[PDB]
């Protein structure tokens, strides 16, 4: 193999995930103990927006 | 054409096909392929063929 086989080291994904047909990754979360989860997702949309 | 073609076609053809209350999706023009145009003399002359 060392005849015709240049090798390195390199990262890569052990995980490649998608949503609705397109490259994603996926983020749980809570919102503080005695908090609605609808405020939660608001700030969550507030902050994805920057 | 094949530009916006191909924008639609990767972009947003296949939200729109699954999309709500859609069925059948047909776009006016193409996605974008390899498209490698052989040529004939330049295939006559290294004597190689397709």
């Amino acid at each position: 193999f060392s005849a015709f086989s240049s090798s390195r080291w390199e990262y890569g994904s052990p995980r490649l995930e998608r949503y609705n047909g397109l490259p994603s990754m996926e983020i749980l979360g809570q919102a503080a103990p005695g908090k609605s989860t609808g405020e939660a997702m608001e700030l969550m949309e507030q902050l994805a927006s920057k | 054409q094949e530009d916006i073609s191909d924008y639609v076609a990767a972009n947003m053809k296949d939200a729109i096909s699954r999309t709500s209350g859609v069925g059948d999706v047909q776009l006016f023009g193409s996605q974008y392929a390899m498209r490698i145009w052989m040529n004939p003399n330049e295939l006559n002359k290294f004597q190689l063929t397709p």
